[PDB]
């Protein structure tokens, strides 16, 4: 059985301005 | 509540000072660094990395309070507080620093470790109490579920709880194929172990890893299929042919996987589990038939019937018999195969016969030799 | 910087427009960039904002 | 001399203006008619060029779980879009469909 | 008897002595390094 | 007396733990709601145990007409079979009545509340959302919704694609663009290939 | 207070304010440690400083606790390193190196002229405008106030009227004289000498 666990630890909004 | 935990240290000081060991000056400098320390992990923005440093320079203390012990004291345990109130002390810092970022796995591994090295201090009642919290929190992680297996398998060597991790795991993760895979492993390591004090209880005087092959490859398929798909079926005819094909050629893949597992173990009857998943793929599967939409994988399938009789057999004990058997197989398979396939299933034939037994035996010595030179070049 | 592009592209343009025997080479082109682009470095150089000069202050000094 | 004519030069530039415009016009039929099947992927890919790449590379969504977008495609983004590409409102077309999308 | 080697190193990070550090600084020579 | 509680996300199954009950007669009372409203007082009341999302789209599909039926989904039994304990009766919240006597029927240990004390802590879980999860991988809930939501939508519907004309609109449209461009392309080969 | 620490630690030369503060002294020194081995490979004398300027027990040094005579030890060691690094702030570990200096040593604060005549000739890099910003400039360097915290960097007429000066110029003529000795000078530095000078001449 292989894990690698152990082997882990070590604006849309807006209008133009004239 | 920082302070909180200052005065829990002060019954450790006043012991290292009663004892000798360690100077008030000494102490006041330990306390320092430790009241830095809790400031640190109290303070916002804490990281796990500050759990880490604190976890090291306790360990770097405990060293020092071991030596000074033997240098100082000339005792391997003195008996108080000071003993075990580092590696008390430093489970908490692994408690506290688990809850707080119960994201790092990192930190998780570490805990682990740790503990399992003081096996005499921590009980594996507290291992399964943190096995069982790491789950909880991260029951699609296949790679914990193994550990727990493995630990418990390996140093207690309890089956019955290793099996319940497998079956729990597998009800959580059953489109995982790896976690199939190693139960698989599992179980026939527990065989193979089983099998061998058999044999050692008569000195000093298997079909369930199928079942669960089996399982795996219509749970497989069944996720392969949720997934590719969506929310929504597929309407379009062709595609779902695609889509069961995508499933048979990755299934195919997961069960040659089994086929190559089952190699390793010498004690079981490998070609008798190998010819049941060849009965397996004989069955239609999702209504495609292996032999017309899928020759390819058909013809690894008639190359390992084929050699399933001389897959095992050693050079020095190969039986003429059992060749015939083989070539008798693989000329019944060319007439219901066609010229292209023939071809392919012929060329592979010769390589194998020609590296594994004509490339392993002396020329001159052995008369089967010519036999086997005489049937390559007829094939 | 404008201004002087602008100056200079005809210069360049009228070369390459009006040429019986142009070399196809950018020569007077080349040239012309090397003009504005030693405009561009003094006029960048420049410090709008006055530099500060070093303080020196005559500050007392009493006997001890 | 057939290298010297100017006449070339103004063509090119207002051809140039022109496919630009075209190519826009195509590259959001493309998008409006493939995001039926898939609506999220302008937001994520917004050059036309790329999107399109996308869709040669993988015709369908199901597609987007063995089909590699490195060529076209960041690692960060191309991930973007396998995860989209599950979870997507959109439905299913026919080959007949995406043959001419395609 | 004297601490062991390994025991002053421990000590170093345990108490965070600089006098080691601090004898390095007074011995550096800049000729040295140039 | 709950010490559990269980919320459904589109993503997938979330267990918490009740550390402090807060006050049954004094619920009304406007400070103990306004914990409710308050993050960083809402973290003192519960705790999360365990999250299990869904493995696809279909799962989450799957278990949304489950849910919306009250049925016990095979990952809502496996979520709570890891989670309470075998046990006098643990006790559960969930926010839906009809639930209770399903997960009754598959653990006989848990007794299931419903009561305005466990609908003011769902409510909370609701309000803070990702923020509760301590970090833990659960995507993002807003876009979740949405996909899961055309999915349950269109498959009471019963909505398919051999209805869509949105094809036809598309394809008519690309046409006269593709008869223009042709067109207009084809006159400056014209012009091009005129001066030679 | 905590108000002269977030100043004094706020400053960096490779992350930003606000950044800067959250980070501790075990990250940058870890940092730091390998941006000089990086510096050791291109040039051996750069792992002298291991032993000394770049220890593990530096982090626990800090500059306010000693007596006078580790001080002007602690001075000539990061003296030193200024020169050596003089030539190689092109390459981008040298920053990151002197990052430990800055944030453990201050040396923005006390060793602010050898920080600034060291790298002059940097003056339209950027480097050397990040370096205005977290220093306080001499009473000499008072020209260059201007473009602390500015867009554009220094320009090279600015840098004449630095030189122009004769007080300036003969702290100039002392460092120059330390890399003589040393063998530290490189053509770079020969280059923006000469400009400088022969500029003042004209």
């Amino acid at each position: 059985l292989e894990t690698g666990f152990d082997a882990l630890a070590n604006d849309w909004f807006t209008l133009p301005k004239p | 509540k920082t302070r909180y935990y200052l005065e829990q240290c002060i019954p450790e000081m006043d012991d290292l000072v009663e004892k000798g060991l360690f100077t008030k000056n000494e102490v006041s400098l330990i306390m320092k660094k430790r009241t830095d320390f809790e400031h640190r992990l109290n303070s916002r923005g804490s990281s796990i990395n500050d759990y880490i440093k604190y976890i090291n320079y306790e360990s770097n203390v405990n060293k020092l309070r071991a030596k000074r012990c033997k240098r100082i004291l000339q005792v391997k345990k003195t008996n108080s507080l000071s003993d075990w109130s580092i590696q008390q002390r430093i489970g908490f810092i692994y408690q506290r620093g688990t809850n707080k970022f119960p994201q790092d796995l990192k930190f998780w591994a570490m805990y682990l470790n740790y503990m399992k090295a003081r096996g005499n201090q921590t009980s594996y009642k507290k291992i399964h109490n943190i096995y069982n919290q790491l789950l909880k929190l991260h029951p699609t992680n296949v790679d914990i579920w193994i550990s727990c297996a493995k630990y418990e398998y390996e140093v207690h060597a309890n089956f019955k709880s290793c099996r319940n991790i497998f079956q729990n795991g597998l009800r959580f993760n059953p489109d995982v194929p790896k976690l199939w895979y190693e139960y698989v492993k599992f179980e026939l390591n527990f065989i193979t172990k089983l099998i061998n004090r058999r044999k050692v209880m008569g000195l000093i005087n298997g079909d369930i890893a199928l079942t669960i092959f089996d399982v795996c490859m219509k749970t497989l398929g069944k996720h392969y299929i949720n997934k590719h798909k969506g929310y929504y079926a597929i309407s379009d005819s062709k595609m779902n042919i695609e889509l069961n094909k995508e499933t048979l050629n990755y299934l195919f893949s997961e069960s040659l996987r089994y086929i190559k597992l089952f190699d390793e173990f010498l004690d079981l009857e490998r070609d008798y589990l190998i010819n049941h998943v060849l009965q397996f793929w004989k069955n239609d599967m999702y209504d495609l038939s292996l032999r017309k939409d899928l020759p390819e994988l058909y013809l690894k399938t008639v190359m390992i019937d084929i050699t399933l009789n001389i897959r095992y057999m050693p050079v020095e004990k190969l039986d003429i018999d059992q060749l015939q058997l083989s070539v008798k197989k693989y000329f019944a398979y060319i007439s219901k195969l066609d010229s292209a396939s023939v071809k392919s299933l012929k060329n592979e034939y010769r390589s194998y016969l020609q590296d594994n037994y004509l490339k392993k035996m002396n020329a001159e010595d052995d008369p089967r030799y010519k036999i086997l030179d005489l049937i390559i070049s007829k094939l | 910087i404008a201004r002087v592009l602008a100056a200079k592209a005809a210069v360049s343009l009228r070369y390459d427009a009006l040429a019986e025997d142009r070399d196809d080479s950018g020569d007077i082109g080349l040239e012309s960039r090397a003009k504005v682009e030693n405009r561009l470095s003094q006029l960048e150089g420049r410090d709008l904002r006055t530099t500060p000069k070093v303080v020196r202050e005559a500050k007392k000094v009493e006997m001890t | 001399s057939a290298d010297k004519v100017d006449v070339m030069i103004i063509q090119a530039i207002a051809l140039l203006d022109d496919l630009d415009k075209e190519l826009n016009t195509y590259a959001m039929r493309c998008k409006e008619w493939y995001g039926w099947h898939f609506p999220e992927l302008a937001k994520i890919v917004t050059d036309s060029v790329a999107y399109a790449r996308i869709i040669l590379t993988m015709g369908i969504r199901s597609k987007a779980s063995e089909t590699d977008l490195s060529e076209i495609l960041p690692e960060e983004i191309e991930e973007r879009v396998k995860t989209a590409a599950e979870v997507s409102m959109g439905t299913e077309i026919t080959q007949t469909d995406l043959d001419n999308i395609n | 008897p004297p601490p062991d080697e390994e025991e002053q190193l421990l000590a170093k990070f345990v108490f965070g002595d600089t006098t080691d550090l601090q004898e390095n600084l007074a011995k550096f020579n800049a000729d040295f390094i140039f | 007396p709950i010490e559990y509680l269980l919320f459904e996300e589109p993503t997938g199954y979330a267990v918490f733990k009740v550390k402090l009950q807060q006050d049954d007669i004094g619920s009304r009372l406007k400070e103990v709601q306004e914990q409710i409203n308050d993050f960083g007082a809402f973290t003192k009341l519960i705790e999360l145990v365990s999250f299990a999302p869904f493995k696809g789209a279909a799962e989450a599909l799957e278990n949304a007409n489950d849910i919306s039926e009250g049925l016990v989904s095979e990952s809502l039994k496996a979520i709570l079979d890891l989670n309470l304990p075998k046990a006098k009766n643990i006790t559960l919240a969930i926010s839906d009545k009809n639930l209770g006597p399903s997960i009754k029927e598959e653990f006989p240990y848990v007794d299931c509340i419903s009561n305005e004390l466990a609908q003011d802590l769902i409510r909370g879980v609701r309000l803070h959302g990702e923020k509760l999860f301590k970090g833990l991988q659960s995507g993002d809930l807003e876009r979740a919704q949405l996909g899961l939501g055309h999915a349950y939508s269109r498959a009471k519907v019963k909505f398919s694609v051999q209805k869509n004309d949105n094809h036809i609109i598309q394809a008519i449209a690309l046409l006269d663009q593709l008869d223009k461009d042709i067109n207009t392309f084809a006159m400056r080969v014209k012009e091009w290939y005129g001066w030679h | 207070d905590r108000k002269r620490r977030q100043k004094l630690h706020s400053a960096s030369l490779i992350y930003n304010s606000k950044t800067a503060a959250t980070q501790d002294y075990d990250f940058i020194f870890e940092n730091a440690s390998k941006a000089l081995e990086e510096l050791s490979q291109i040039e051996p004398k750069f792992a002298i400083f291991s032993r000394t300027l770049f220890s593990e027990s530096s982090i626990s040094l800090d500059r306010n606790v000693q007596t006078k005579e580790e001080i002007k030890d602690l001075d000539n060691a990061i003296n030193a390193y200024l020169l050596l690094a003089s030539s190689k702030w092109y390459l981008a570990p040298t920053l990151h190196a002197t990052e430990w200096l800055v944030r453990r040593f201050q040396i923005h604060v006390k060793n602010t002229e050898m920080l600034l005549l060291s790298t002059l000739n940097y003056y339209q890099t950027p480097v050397f405008k990040r370096i205005l910003s977290i220093i306080k400039l001499p009473p000499l360097f008072n020209c260059l106030s201007n473009f602390v915290r500015s867009e554009k960097p220094p320009t090279a007429l600015t840098m004449i009227k630095l030189f122009n000066d004769m007080d300036f110029l003969k702290l100039y003529t002392s460092y120059l004289d330390q890399c003589i000795k040393h063998n530290a000078t490189y053509t770079n530095q020969l280059l923006f000498t000469t400009c400088c000078f022969i500029n003042v001449v004209a």
